[PDB]
């Protein structure tokens, strides 16, 4: 197993909440979200970390890095937290704060 | 990250590190201002961990970091531990960061905002490159 | 927010 | 919710390193396959007190984390990350009763947690996730103690990384 000094990236493609079923059955819930199976990986310690996509010049925080295939299998997707389904919650927490 | 590459170093200027006080890094986190960090609920980090901003080489000695220390941890209630659903939480620094060109926030979403199936996304870190 | 004074660059665009 | 640590006081890892749990009794005790009754092949979890420091074992968690806390479930495992052929799980079996055995299938979320005791570590073991842990602990057998729930009376295990 190989722990890099330096910040990596790749670039993968969400899927549906049906698709990724496919893949991991009832454990997809409405506050998940799936990226990957695309011959990348999330992988250990990458835990906590931003998906990231562009809207509107920008990039937004869309996926939490969570959870998945116990090898980081790059043919099977990543489960991330759904930050829109969050981000309510996100809001209230700051202005309270 | 299996199969990624290399960033252009601090251009993901809101990714952190979440090390406990003796230096080792457990988990990633985000940026979303000067003051806060989203990270993940599994991580269970506490006040006693430190947020460390505009790092790109975890072996260099030479990079200008910011060791960040945390004043209160916000786990979102609705977290299940058997589920992990709703894994989020939120960190408010009792240091706040020092925005530069490699320290800065990543934006938030709506809660409408549509990111189609199929789209190109990006996601970082310092997990293994090989499981 | 989002717009990183160094811009990314990821291989296939 | 603690982080798990080594007899070096180190993070235990997620998958990526084995470690041996050493009996802090059963004096220099390790973890064996045995038979029970005569099975093909030896699939009974045991300490065996002619083997030290004894097979290790890795902690798995769907988690994308690269450490343990106690409040993970998990998969634990002889042999090496490649391998699946020693992945625990708790069966009924006579005349030790709910025994830990090595089996050939694996779920996402394991039935173990590593919970701090005494000195040391125990496995708790949770039939259902949501509903109350239950201690492994040993029965005492043809010369080996048998891995198996014994709530109230858990084995206490240091976690010495194997290197």
């Amino acid at each position: 197993a190989n722990t890099p000094d330096r910040l990596q990236q790749a670039s993968l493609p969400l899927l549906s909440n049906t698709n990724c079923k496919k893949y991991w059955g009832t454990k997809i819930k409405d506050a998940m979200i799936c990226a990957g199976a695309s011959g990348v990986s999330s992988c250990m310690g990458d835990s906590g970390g931003p998906l990231v996509c562009k809207k509107n010049g920008a990039w937004t925080l869309v996926g939490i890095v969570s959870w998945g295939s116990s090898t980081c299998s790059t043919s099977t997707p990543g489960v991330y937290a759904r930050v829109t389904a969050l981000v309510n919650w996100v809001q209230q927490t700051l202005a309270a704060n | 990250i299996v199969n990624g590459e290399e960033a252009v170093p601090g251009s993901w200027p809101w990714q952190v590190s979440l090390q406990d006080k003796t230096g080792f890094h457990f988990c990633g986190g985000s940026l979303i201002n000067e003051n806060w960090v989203v990270t993940a609920a599994h991580c269970g980090v506490t006040t006693s961990d430190v947020v460390v901003a505009g790092e790109f080489d975890q072996g260099s000695s030479s990079e200008k970091i910011q060791k960040l220390k945390i004043a209160k941890v916000f786990k979102n209630s609705k977290y299940n531990s058997l589920t992990i659903n709703n894994d989020i939480t939120l960190l408010k620094l009792s240091t706040a960061a020092s925005f530069s060109q490699t320290v800065s926030a990543v934006c938030l979403p709506s809660a409408s905002d549509d990111f189609a199936a199929g789209t190109t996304c990006v996601t970082t870190g310092w997990g293994l490159t090989r499981y | 927010c989002g717009v990183p004074a160094i811009q990314p660059v990821l291989s296939g665009l | 919710s603690s982080v798990v640590v080594d007899t070096n006081g180190q993070p235990v890892s997620n998958g990526a390193d084995a470690y041996y749990l050493v009996p802090v009794s059963h004096g220099h005790a390790g973890l064996a396959l045995a038979k029970i009754g005569n099975e093909a092949e030896p699939r009974a979890v045991v300490l065996d007190p002619h083997h030290r420091p004894g097979l290790p074992v890795r902690f798995e968690s769907p988690l994308f984390i690269n450490i343990i806390k106690e409040s993970y479930f998990l998969n634990i495992k002889f042999g090496p990350s490649s391998s699946d052929s020693g992945v625990w799980d708790v069966i009924q079996q006579d005349p030790i009763g709910l025994a830990v055995k090595v089996t050939d299938t694996k779920s996402l979320l394991g039935p173990f947690k590593v919970e701090k005791e005494g000195e040391g570590y125990k496995i708790v073991y949770y039939p259902e996730r949501g509903q109350t842990g239950l201690d492994i602990g040993l029965v005492h057998r043809n010369d080996k103690y048998y891995l198996a729930v014994k709530d109230g009376e858990p084995c206490v295990f240091k976690i010495r990384k194997a290197t």
